[PDB]
Parts: C-alpha cells; structure tokens; sequence
C-alpha cells in the first residue's frame, strides 16, 4: 500500500507546491471540465468558464482537502470523512469521475513542477490520489 | 474523431516540437512504473524492477519510438482512426490479449508526458483536444473485442 | 457483433422465454440499488431510498420495459448495433451525459438477472454470448463520445 | 463501508452456499475464461476446458479464500495478505480482472440461489467482493 517512501514523495512533492496549491486545484478543475465534459453535470450553478471566481474559489477547497490528506496520510478514513459522505451520500458522484480528476491533477503537477516530477514521484502521487478516491467512495462500497 | 478546426491546430502545432525519439520512451517507461501489471508483457525486455532501470532501458526507449510512431500515424490520419490500426488492433487484442483499459492508461500517461515537457503551453483547451485524440486512438486499437 | 451460429441460437432461445415486462424492471431496479449514483438521473421518479421502494416503483417497472425493448431491438438487429441506437446514444451522451461505464454496469446486472431467472440453463457458454451482446450494445450507445 | 448489515447478508448468503462453495468457485472460473477470454493469459498451464480437474481444483482455492474473507471480514487486510502479494507482486494481475471475476461470481450465486439472492443481498455481495478486490490490489496502490 502507501509505503514508507511513497509517503515521502508526496510530503515532498506537495511541499514545493506550497503557495500555489489553490491556483493548481482550480487549474485542474478547469482541465476536467474541459476535457471530460460529462462532469459538468454536477456544477450547474458554476460558471464553468475560465475566469470564473467559483471554480477558482473551489480550487482552494479541493486543495485544502488534498493537504489534509497529505498530512494525516497514515489515516485518510478519519480525516476525509465528511467529504466521503458529501460526495457519496449527498451528491452521488460517479466514482469514475475520481479517476479523471486524479488524472487532471497529475497533469497539473506535471505542467508546473518538471524537476520534482520524476517517474517515481509520478507513481507516488498516483498512488496517493488512488487512495484519496478510495476513501471518497467508501460509503459506496 | 471530430477535431474542430481550432482543436486540430493546437494538436498539430504541438507535435512538431515533439522529440519523438525521447518522448515515446518517457511514456512507455512511465507506464511500466506507475502501472506495473503492464510489465508482464515486456519480460522479453530485461531489468524492470527499479524505475531507473526502465527509463534507461535501451529496449524501452526503442519500442517507445514505434509507439509515438503510431500516434503520428493517427494524429494526422484521423479520418479513419479505426483503419490505420486494424493490424495493430489484431496484434494487441487477439495476440497479446491486452485489456482495453490499458490503452487508456497509456494515452493518459502520454498526456502527462506532453504536459511535463511543454509546461504552460499545455493549456487546458490544448489538453482537452488531446484527450479526444487519445480516446479515439484507444477506441481504435480495441475494435477487435467485438 | 459476430455471434457464431451456435451462440446466436442460445441467445435467441433464451429471450423468447423472457417476461420482458417484469425483467426490464428487475434490472433497472437492481441498478439503482447496487450502483446508487445512477439515482441522480432518476429524481423525476419518487422514493428510491430503500430497496423495496424501488423494486415496487411503478415508474421503475415502466421505464425498464422500454429498456428490455431496446435490448430486443438489438438482440435481433445485430448487424448494425451502432445504427439502431443512434438517437438513444444522442439521448444518453449529449443530453443526460451518462458516463459510458454505466452502460456496462446495466448490461452486467441484466446478465445477473438473466441468470437469476433461468438458473441452470444459463450455462457458461450461454452467458459468454450474452457478454458479447451486452458489450456490443454498450459500445453502441457510447458511440457519441467520439 | 461494509456496514453492520452488509456484514450480515454475506455471512448469511455464503451460509447457505455451504457444501458447494468449491463447485461454485470453479463454475465462476469457467464463466470468466469463457466470457472474457483475455484472462486466459494467466493460466497457460491449465486445461481451461470444462471438465478440467485444474479449474475444478482451483475453484476450491478461490472458494477457500473467499470464506476466509467472509470470516475475518472486519479485517480483510491481515487475512488475505499473502494472496495480496501473490497476485500483486508475483503474478501481476491487471486489477480490472478482479471486477470481472467478482461479476461471474455473482452470476454464479444468482444462478444457484434464487430466493436468497434478493436485491439487497446482491448489493451486499457486490460490496463484499469490491472489498476483496481492493485488498487484492493494495500493493499496487
Ligand atoms: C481529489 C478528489 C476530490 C476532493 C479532495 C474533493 C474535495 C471537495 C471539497 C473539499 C468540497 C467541499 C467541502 C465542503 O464545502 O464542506 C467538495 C465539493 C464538491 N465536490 Fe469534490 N472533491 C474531489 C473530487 C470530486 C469529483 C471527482 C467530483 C465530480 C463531480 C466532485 C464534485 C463535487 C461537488 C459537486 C461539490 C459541491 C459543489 C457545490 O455545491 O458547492 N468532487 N469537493
Ligand atoms: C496507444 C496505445 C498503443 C499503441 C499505439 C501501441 C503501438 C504498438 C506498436 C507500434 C507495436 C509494434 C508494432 C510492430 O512490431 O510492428 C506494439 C507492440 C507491443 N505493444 Fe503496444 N501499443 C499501445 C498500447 C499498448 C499497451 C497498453 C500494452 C500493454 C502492456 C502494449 C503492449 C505491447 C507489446 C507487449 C508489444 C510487443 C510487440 C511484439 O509482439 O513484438 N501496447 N505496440
Ligand atoms: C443498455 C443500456 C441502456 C439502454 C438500452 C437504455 C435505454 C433507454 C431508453 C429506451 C430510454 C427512453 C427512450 C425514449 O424515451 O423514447 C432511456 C431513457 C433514460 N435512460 Fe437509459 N438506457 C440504457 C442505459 C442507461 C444508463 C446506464 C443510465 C444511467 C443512469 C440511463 C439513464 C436514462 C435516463 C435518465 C433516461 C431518461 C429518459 C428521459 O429523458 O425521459 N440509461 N434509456
Ligand atoms: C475473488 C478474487 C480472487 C481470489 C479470492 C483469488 C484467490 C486465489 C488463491 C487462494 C490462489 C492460490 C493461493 C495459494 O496457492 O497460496 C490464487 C492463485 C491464482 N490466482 Fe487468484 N484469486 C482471485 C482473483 C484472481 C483473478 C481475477 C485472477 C486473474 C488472472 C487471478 C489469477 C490467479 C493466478 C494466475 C493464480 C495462480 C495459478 C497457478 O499458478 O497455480 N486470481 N488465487
């Protein structure tokens, strides 16, 4: 599972993502809404437009919840609980969308952090997000 | 495929900056590292056990060049995305029995590698077009599970 | 599609025993129960919160009958599995934006319901043919994500 | 996750599957090998034929490991460990195959147990298998 050393590539890769986390979480929403339009279904109350303050405001939230998974990573279940009831009970997000957002998120770490983003770290980040999504879908299962 | 005139161009104007020889293998390398079940198919290859030994596998860089090759045959023959790949589809499906969702993984990591190399010029609408090309190429290889 | 002459027959000789009116809704009911994100699309429907209230939803049984309908249009018009569904594909993709993998879930639960009803006569090679029909019907509805 | 009552539908549905578990685990291999031929890749040393003593002998194993998940279900990780190193390190099974075997397995509970196999129990059994597969792929993640 999320080995002693994957736990280290994520605490580091997010480490240098620092100040920007909110810009990045919003860049990756924009990417998901653009590339896989079937996800727009859930945000009818958003301006899914480029300048949109809502997507830019939501980038902050997705990035806050990723951080609170990076720190407490040895215990995702407890930390992400109310987001794993919001998405799974309240909202009913099709769990295949979690794969997509995880992917755009990686295309965003890539596009902003080339030297960090070594193949081993691509693996770690992917393993990390695959656990966030597993937590986020766990009422479902 | 559709590729609106304004998607077609962002795609075409990326690829010509693409160092095929060294991108094809950054992708096939990343594939065996992030999604290791794919290694099963490349045991004709050598040491694949630690990520350095893959990204520096002369074989893994060689084979990847064939692979950016068939993306090139697709990226500008989009009219039958189905027909350019018939033989390759015959090669991947009823010869090696590669499950169709690996075809998506590979195109997905290709996009991570396109992003990694071009940084800010891989703007979201310029990504959105590549997810269309890749999804198409992946629908095409898989045409023989039917 | 291919359906070897000896697959085609096991499929055709099941369906004629199929009580479409009451199988279509056993399936659409099971769908909302086992895979509840699908409920998002049926909020025009009523109480779907406990499994009994779904299997006894006159709406859920009504709509399901339309659905074994379009499997019937497929099960014996297999030659263009693509063309019988063009409008429905237009309905599911760029109207309701149902992600293509739900199309597999539904055909999969249909098979669990075909098995549940016919027991031992749903022998493995007679299943193997239905996974082909279903996968085809599912490749057909999804044709407009391209 | 695997609620107090899903834990009850599985301890019951498998309860009446009893004596037959080995015949059933082998019927579901036969179904997977037939329907989704892309899985035959992993058993080149099996006679993937109907009467085959190997598939019939392996049905016993898959059924033994399912039982040792039904009992210890509040702790799958620890119990299924060496099968979650065999499949994930030694064998490298593509995790999409776990979905398929889970499905054939359900088509087998269905085809042999019609009265048990109520819609709620179909859900429970599915939730159970989705956890077995999640355990079986956890070195991967
Ligand atoms: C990395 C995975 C994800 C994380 C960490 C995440 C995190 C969050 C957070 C923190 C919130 C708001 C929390 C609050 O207000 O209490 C939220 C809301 C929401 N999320 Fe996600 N999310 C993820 C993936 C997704 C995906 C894939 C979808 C696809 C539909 C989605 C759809 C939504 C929706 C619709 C809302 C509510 C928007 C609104 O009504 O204001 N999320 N998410
Ligand atoms: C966009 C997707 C893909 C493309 C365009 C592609 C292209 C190719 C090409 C061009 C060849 C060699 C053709 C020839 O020898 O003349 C090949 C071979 C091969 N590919 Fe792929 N491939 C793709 C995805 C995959 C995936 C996902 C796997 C899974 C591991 C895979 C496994 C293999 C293997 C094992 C060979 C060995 C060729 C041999 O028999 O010597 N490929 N591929
Ligand atoms: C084999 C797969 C499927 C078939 C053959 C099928 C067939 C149909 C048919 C025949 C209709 C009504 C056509 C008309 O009104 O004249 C329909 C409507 C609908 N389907 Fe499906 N369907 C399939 C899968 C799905 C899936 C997976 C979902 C996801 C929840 C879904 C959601 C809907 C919804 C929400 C409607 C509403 C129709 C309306 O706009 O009033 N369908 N489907
Ligand atoms: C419900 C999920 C599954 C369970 C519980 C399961 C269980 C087992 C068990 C108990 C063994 C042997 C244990 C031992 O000898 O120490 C085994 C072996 C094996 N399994 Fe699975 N398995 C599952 C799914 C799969 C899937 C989906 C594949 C697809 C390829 C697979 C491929 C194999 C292979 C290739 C072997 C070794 C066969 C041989 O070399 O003798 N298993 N499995």
């Amino acid at each position: 599972v999320l080995s002693p050393a994957d736990k280290t590539n994520v605490k580091a890769a997010w480490g240098k993502v620092g100040a920007h986390a909110g810009e990045y979480g919003a860049e990756a929403l924009e990417r998901m809404f653009l590339s896989f339009p079937t996800t727009k279904t859930y945000f009818p109350h958003f301006d899914l437009s480029h300048g949109s303050a809502q997507v830019k405001g939501h980038g902050k939230k997705v990035a806050d919840a990723l951080t609170n998974a990076v720190a407490h990573v040895d215990d995702m279940p407890n930390a992400l609980s109310a987001l794993s009831d919001l998405h799974a009970h309240k909202l009913r997000v099709d769990p295949v969308n979690f794969k997509l957002l995880s992917h755009c998120l990686l295309v965003t770490l890539a596009a902003h952090l080339p030297a960090e983003f070594t193949p081993a770290v691509h693996a770690s980040l992917d393993k990390f997000l695959a656990s966030v999504s597993t937590v986020l879908t766990s009422k479902y299962r | 495929v559709h590729l609106t005139p304004e998607e077609k161009s962002a795609v075409t104007a990326l690829w010509g900056k693409v160092n095929v020889d060294e991108v094809g293998g950054e992708a096939l390398g990343r594939l065996l590292v992030v999604y290791p079940w794919t290694q099963r198919f490349f045991e004709s290859f050598g040491d694949l056990s630690t990520p350095d030994a893959v990204m520096g596998n002369p074989k893994v860089k060689a084979h990847g060049k064939k692979v950016l090759g068939a993306f090139s045959d697709g990226l500008a023959h989009l009219d039958n995305l189905k027909g350019t790949f018939a033989t390759l589809s015959e090669l991947h499906c009823d010869k090696l029995h590669v499950d169709p969702e690996n075809f998506r993984l590979l195109g997905n990591v290709l996009v991570c590698v396109l992003a990694h190399h071009f940084g800010k010029e891989f703007t979201p609408p310029v990504q959105a077009a590549y997810q269309k090309v890749v999804a198409g190429v992946a629908n095409a290889l898989a045409h023989k599970y039917h």
